[PDB]
């Protein structure tokens, strides 16, 4: 049990073994803007989601998720430009008698499709796929989902590991950019193997996202 | 500057000064009211000399060497005789509960230090130290929710007395080891009464 | 529940999952009636002033199979307590995974303008607010009782000290 | 841990605390009953503050610095005069026989130490040491056949007095050099009366 | 699995990790009497007790528990004075699906109250608290039970550890004393969190006490 | 012409010659809390006041003045305790043909009197004395104003220097304190010699306060 800390936040990880760095590049500051690594770099734990049998998937955009989230959300409104890597812990705590799997896919430029800002930007609650709501096995764009495993990703197979970790570097055409407008990353959690459980066990296991913005740096503060 | 000492802060403040006259009665069973005991919250804000001197400055620390001068007298001409009385002079520290009856629980409480002064002996005396929660007594405080030095309670310990015996206790506060900070324009003698 | 065994256990069911916390404990250690009767509070009823830190400890006394997450928040002085999980999370907190660690310690720190604090203040709640929320509703396997209990402990830290004794015991 | 001293066991326990008020009478030949002398087995189990403090812990050792505050008063208004009385304050140690009459053999016995306190002087004082048969006073003892500290007896020595003079003696026990062992949940204030 | 031994007795401990020494003082001989450390110092395992949902607590006195217990019980009758430390293993073996907690409190001079010898001295069967029978959350004397955790103690929380160990030194005002009259120590086991279990599991888990008298020494044999 | 700077602020001082440090103690950090010296320590220039012939005086409290002032005002609400020294530049720019004088008095614990919070705390606009409104030559408390020159102070005599500077250390009974409740310092500007000017000149010269909070440090952030 590894107990991680970032300032006024603390997390209880099993242990950071099955941790995927996206594209083998650790988040780095730009090799010019300010770096509020003081307290904006902490664990923001979103509101948990319930994975029932019927669930098709969930998705969040980054940093649109962390838009109402305290200092990062503040920084990201009162500055004009910013860039941030992330550490997404997807913990999915279930008993030994639940079974299933989750594909956790970090997606660069995750343009979804069933269009408008409020619609493409659900914030902290996230959105959900469906068989608007994009198609689950497409991620909106008419994709075959198996191919999705090109994306930086990790499986949460309940028999084995019950949590994934994705370390995302800043991916963008530009060196820095407006965060209020343009979501670099996109997280989609789809249940590969559906949930099932023993007769009168907990019929909906929870899933929790913990997002530490790594190496964030912003410019210019209004 | 010929030995400026006499105007040093110690020489200036540290002087015996009567701050109150507390009157108590003998527990005669006739019609004695709740004057059986006297209570007084230690405060300079009633004596004008010490007040005016302290209010030259904004902050202060000082120990406090209280001295008690008890003087009694028979009330009516039925004097006859009466045995030498004893007085309990309890110093209730800050934040502690003050007595309400002659024989409240507070008088026996271990916390509250107490003198047992016999009449016709040398004047009693304690030395309260600095009892401030702050690091200095504030005489002026621009802020929102005065400082506490304590309470002095005084009673006659004797019980079944046939003749009434009034008694006044002069408290002679002498602030000791004074330090003060941030001088100020002295308030005028005009506005204290 | 009071003056029985039941007054120490906080029950965690899986009933309608409301955002109001499992518990919110104000740290006015002598003034707060809950912490007033602990041994800490007992010794603090013998003293006018105190200072220092307080370690709290929450102990999960449920099934070995049960899993979930409780968020243990600490609002500092002046701050009104959190009402929702998000507000609490944004402040100081500890996400506590029942499955992994069965207990959770938290050392509330010393913060005061004065060098000490009175134990009978001006009827003014300040300082602590140790709240505990559900981050995730508790998961249980086969026919395992969905109603668990958690206990709460408290102790002065090493730095803690008191001064100006004040006996008040009387009849 | 800023000078934790104030909560040290000495600072905690070692405080003057009135444990009893013993009332005696003057040997007037009128109708004076066996109130001519007062007797009191030294025991903390009546005073609640000291009891509750000691019962935090299981065992203890402590010397005992008793102090006596005597205060008299004429009973009836036939005061007239009466000469300064003297009080015999006998401390009967443990296991010794306690007085039964005003002039029992015990009052003259060499063993029993005794103070001869003249009225209107400074309060009398002795220091009983640790008088335990055990190596520590047991406040709780799960066992079969309470500890002894002694008895205090008090009388007026004067004999042929025309006027009655009641007198109360406040005993101010201050436990000194306390050591304690094996802390316990403190009993509640509720069940002592 | 640590298999402990004392002469003609043997015990199967999980492992002696969560072992509380009372008041940080290990049992010691007096720094004059005989020391029958030959065979009286062995494991005496009392008759198990069943912890149902409705249980309020149990208690034993020491050495009144070990009064009919073989050589120690013999020594402790035919000698006049004795002193003994103890090692109390409270094993409480339950499945993974039972839940609850036990506070095991070693109590010096555990004078209980609802008075007579046979009543205050239950022997090997022990007594039981009740909501005579003392009040559970008082331990007879009008105590608030949380405060009880000043006593040398240990929790048996069924999710984690299922057994406690208390190493008790000789606590008494005297250096040595009559054991037939006066019980130095007192053990009280109260269920902090009540027992509960899955639907048709074992509805009453057992609790077993194993008492090794350490550093016992007696005088004078009649 | 000395051009001073603090981050995103800049000031044009004549030159820092006639600069009074109050009580000869420069502001210092406490010899435990955080020190937001990042951007809260900047020049906050209050809304200018017009000194006509009829003016009797003005006053501000500190830090109640800087309560709505950006980061310092933020810090000072979301933290519980704080302490701050200051640098008060009182610039009073007038022509060569205006005449008068101003006594600028920094006052510890400037309890005024003609009582309630909103009344004793004017904020950024400040209050004004009158011949509620306290008495000018008293500063509310029944003082003779000449004696006021015991306070840390400076004269702005228009013939000579046209600006004062007061460097105020943190004065309080406590080492740190709640700023939302209790105003340590108090600034009162009274016209010693009244304004007068040539016939058709500017009939009301302005006065401007620039307040740099020096060595501020706060605890604990909610």
């Amino acid at each position: 049990v590894l107990q991680l800390t970032l300032g006024n936040s603390t997390i209880t990880t099993q242990e950071a073994a099955n941790s995927v760095v996206a594209y083998g590049r650790w988040p780095e500051y730009l090799r010019q803007p300010t770096e509020p690594d003081v307290a904006a770099c902490r664990f923001y734990t979103l509101d948990t989601v319930s994975w029932t049998k019927e669930s098709r998937g969930w998705w969040w955009k980054l940093p649109d998720a962390l838009r109402d989230m305290g200092l990062f959300g503040q920084n990201m409104y009162y500055h004009y430009l910013g860039r941030s890597g992330y550490t997404v812990h997807v913990q999915c705590n279930a008993s030994k008698f639940h079974q299933g799997a989750l594909g956790v896919f970090a997606v660069p430029e995750m343009c979804l499709a069933g269009t408008s800002y409020q619609n493409a930007n659900p914030g902290e609650k996230g959105g959900t796929f469906t068989g608007f709501c994009p198609v689950d096995y497409l991620l909106g764009n008419g994709t075959l989902l198996g191919n999705a495993f090109v994306f930086p990703h990790q499986i949460i197979n309940l028999r084995t590991n019950n949590c994934a970790t994705l370390v995302l570097p800043y991916v963008n055409s530009l060196s820095i950019d407006s965060m209020v407008k343009h979501n670099n990353w996109g997280i989609a959690i789809l249940p590969l193997a559906p949930l099932n459980f023993a007769s009168e066990s907990s019929p909906e296991i929870p899933i929790t996202l913990t997002i530490a913005p790594m190496c964030c740096e912003f410019n210019g503060l209004r | 500057h010929r030995s400026r000492s006499e105007s040093s802060i110690e020489s200036f403040f540290a002087r015996g000064a009567c701050v109150t006259i507390m009157t108590v009665d003998n527990p005669a069973s006739t019609t004695n009211k709740d004057k059986l005991f006297a209570v007084w919250k230690i405060t300079y804000k009633d004596t004008v000399q010490l007040r005016r001197k302290l209010e030259f400055f904004t902050y202060s620390r000082f120990d406090m060497e209280l001295t008690f001068v008890v003087t009694a007298n028979f009330t009516e001409t039925n004097n006859g005789h009466a045995l030498n009385q004893v007085y309990q002079i309890m110093y209730v520290p800050p934040g502690a509960p003050v007595p309400e009856k002659w024989d409240d629980y507070t008088w026996q409480t271990s916390s509250n230090p107490s003198i047992f002064y016999t009449y016709g002996t040398a004047p009693a005396r304690i030395s309260v130290p600095y009892v401030g929660i702050s690091n200095a007594y504030s005489h002026f405080y621009d802020g929102f929710s005065l400082n506490d030095f304590g309470i002095l309670a005084v009673r006659v310990v004797n019980d079944h007395n046939p003749t009434k015996v009034t008694s006044k206790i002069r408290v002679y506060l002498k602030p000791k080891h004074i330090r003060v900070w941030c001088p100020r324009p002295p308030r005028a003698v005009a506005y204290y009464g | 529940k009071k003056n029985t065994m039941e007054m120490y256990r906080v029950r965690l069911s899986d009933k309608p999952h409301t955002d109001d916390p499992i518990l919110c404990l104000s740290l006015s250690p002598a003034s707060d009636p809950r912490l007033s009767h602990t041994m800490l509070g007992e010794i603090l009823n013998y003293y006018t002033h105190w200072a220092g830190s307080l370690k709290f400890t929450f102990l999960f006394c449920g099934s070995m199979m049960a899993t979930g997450k409780l968020l243990v928040s600490y609002a500092p002085p002046g701050a009104d307590p959190p009402k929702k999980r998000k507000e609490a999370m944004l402040g100081t907190h500890v996400i506590w995974d029942i499955g992994l660690q069965s207990s959770c310690t938290m050392v509330v720190p010393w913060i005061s303008n004065t060098t000490y604090r009175q134990t009978i203040d001006d009827s003014f709640t300040e300082g602590g607010y140790i709240s505990v929320f559900y981050q995730t509703r508790i998961v249980v396997p086969l026919s395992t009782p969905r109603e668990m209990d958690i206990l709460g402990f408290v102790s002065a830290c090493n730095d803690f000290s008191v001064r100006l004794l004040r006996d008040t015991t009387h009849i």
